[PDB]
């Protein structure tokens, strides 16, 4: 039936744009997420380097 | 490309140490090997997370 | 020897503050890009999808009773 | 996978619309080809429009 598909496709657009905003949503808040644990990762490991730095120069 | 940067002056850094370095410290809380070991790491980890960081 | 170990530390000390910097505006530029890549892409879809149903429209009420 | 199903569903209903070209009325506005040729440019369109949404 034509108006069979017809609404099937109205449907689907709908929630296509659904799904699409949602990931959107979900991404943004992964990369932010993912950026915040490696920032914590990067100062960590450059206290480290900052500690050892100065061991090396007390060894020289 | 602080990447490969970070890489090479970590390098540099170790390289002249084990020429330099004629009579490690004890009180410093480790020896030789025990720095180079630790500063491998610390160097592969500060890479890691800044690659994680900007892409 | 320790002028050039003085010289190694301080260019690894700064460097290790530009490459925080550099990376902490990647990540800002990149999701104000994937923003903005977005809406204009939905934007487009919205007009895309509400041709569609415009055109469903203009063919149930001519097809009529033969949709 | 709904890009997939948005172009099948579309040519489903391109399909369709020309299999019942004969009930058309062509005095309303649209003439058949006219809305043919402007339902396949809208689902292009939606198509490309829904990668672009979609797409790392």
């Amino acid at each position: 039936a034509f108006a069979a598909k017809a609404g099937l496709m109205r449907h689907t657009i709908g929630q296509a744009e659904q799904q699409a905003m949602s990931a959107q949503a979900f991404h943004q808040g992964e990369s932010a997420a993912a950026f915040q644990g490696a920032h914590a990762r990067f100062v960590a490991a450059a206290a480290k380097v900052n500690t050892l730095l100065d061991i090396a120069q007390a060894n020289l | 490309g602080y990447a490969g940067t970070l890489q090479s002056l970590g390098a540099d850094i170790a390289s002249e140490q084990a020429v330099l370095s004629s009579a490690w410290q004890g009180d410093t809380g480790i020896t030789y090997q025990g720095w180079q070991t630790q500063w491998n790491q610390a160097l592969e980890d500060l890479v890691r997370a800044y690659q994680s960081m900007s892409g």
